[PDB]
């Protein structure tokens, strides 16, 4: 539901079975691709800080 | 006599003993005034869910949605009306073939299409919103007010009306069904007309997947009951286009003789 | 007739001398009035089991415990029919495939499957505590009062069938067989139905780990014995079904010619 591959409302999710729906997907992954880099970067962004700080 | 006109369900303020049950509450409620209180135990602060309050707030918010989701429905037919215009009206100088002509339309028939069923799907988010608020109003006595009434079928029938535009036919049958149980509903033909090609989208998936027989027969059998009542609430009974219905049916069902 | 109308099982309260008898212990009582009186030897105590005090004691324990099991037991079979009335009754707005709905019910069969297995252990646990207190009711003579049975036969009868919902078959011929030695219990169908099936349980754990023969052959002579009583009970002897029990007794067992 939150990286967009799912209605949080209705509750349905993407579907393949359509050449004209299955073009619309790519773009939809897309953007759950870059939610989830967006997210390891935070975290990894933390790890770095975290292992600055153990340093110190 | 329009039931939105005032934008409320029910509209709240007489026993001399009931205004004095009244004062006395408050004054208690004044003693144990306390804004940061929040009931461990959820039973009790619950039945505000009865309240008139509760359900006004709640019948507001499913308005609220309702109007949005029109707006979006009818906002996209002004845009593809605009949409149309703008293109008709523009020069086209590098358009000289026949098949230039059929090409150039396919793209805007493309469009149009593509943009109609963003509006269909995010109308129909703001009706499915509606339908929840008023579904948790757990009021009986509220719930049978012409307003109450008013709301519901015009939310079930733009919800119905563009679930079936999404080609998500099954889905329009369970709220169909409650649409037609509410004041006089049943009679309207374009109740059944939806109900007849949604239990047939259903016969054929169970014909196709090769399902049960006793579901292919339900569904067969649900399809022929809306389709002959359209027929009759529309052009009446024993009319040409009734007697033509019948036929079919006949033909399709299975009898013994 | 109701026997638990009162709930007590023998009313405590006539002759001149045990009148004037009383009078002079309770007068000794008196004079030995020590509350922190402890006794080391146990044997004189211990005759207070025998009283009429520790079985009334007893039998409300017993009492008490059998009304929140049974109460327990049908709680869940409100809770059954009100899940199942909600979850029908709630929108399902992506749901359009006839597998989508058997996916969905196949998710309700387990939690009511869940639920009822929950509520047959909590009561089980009940009616074993409510066994456990009149097993040590010492009187034989309070054990005949028609009190006593028919709190005796609803507490064996309603852990019987909980525990037979369990699958613990083999538990149940132990209490059964006291079931039916209860006034005219015995003459219940379905008390020789349940004998049936957990027999037949017994000889086929037997058949299947290849145990002793004798215990093989015990099995499945009593397994004939209460499957051909229960048919008479329900349906008569010289009866079609009796009839057609007794080839199926005749052909499993054996016989010398």
């Amino acid at each position: 539901a939150a990286l967009g591959l799912r209605n949080p409302t209705v509750l349905t999710f993407i579907s393949l079975s359509t050449a004209g729906k299955a073009n619309s997907v790519i773009g939809l992954c897309d953007d759950a691709l870059r939610v989830i880099s967006k997210q390891r970067a935070d975290l990894g962004a933390y790890y770095n800080r975290m292992e600055h700080a153990a340093k110190g | 006599v329009d039931e939105l006109l005032k934008g409320e369900l029910v509209p709240e303020n007489l026993t001399e003993d009931q205004k004095k049950k009244k004062k006395e509450i408050m004054e208690q409620e004044s003693l144990w005034k306390n804004p940061d209180f929040k009931g461990y135990n959820k039973t009790f602060q619950e039945l505000h869910q009865l309240s008139k309050t509760f359900a006004n707030n709640q019948f507001r918010l499913a308005l609220s949605n309702y109007q949005s989701g029109v707006n979006t429905i009818m906002k996209n037919r002004d845009w593809v009306e605009q949409y149309r215009k703008e293109e008709a009206e523009k020069k086209r100088l590098d358009e000289k073939w026949y098949w230039q002509k059929v090409d150039r339309k396919a793209r805007e028939e493309r469009v149009v299409y593509r943009e109609k069923m963003k509006a269909k799907q995010d109308a129909l988010n703001y009706f499915s919103k509606a339908i929840n608020h008023l579904d948790e109003i757990k009021n009986p006595d509220l719930r049978e007010r012409p307003e109450f009434k008013r709301l519901l079928s015009d939310v079930y029938r733009s919800w119905i009306m563009a679930e079936y535009d999404l080609q998500n036919l099954p889905q329009t049958i369970p709220i169909l069904e409650l649409y037609i149980e509410i004041d006089d509903n049943e009679k309207e033909y374009p109740a059944h007309k939806y109900l007849a090609s949604a239990y047939s989208f259903e016969e054929n998936m169970i014909k196709k997947t090769k399902g049960p027989d006793d579901m292919l027969f339900k569904y067969r059998y649900k399809k022929n009951v809306h389709l002959l009542r359209a027929t009759e609430l529309k052009y009446g009974k024993d009319s040409p286009e009734y007697k033509h219905i019948v036929n079919v049916i006949n033909r399709d069902e299975v009898i013994s003789v």
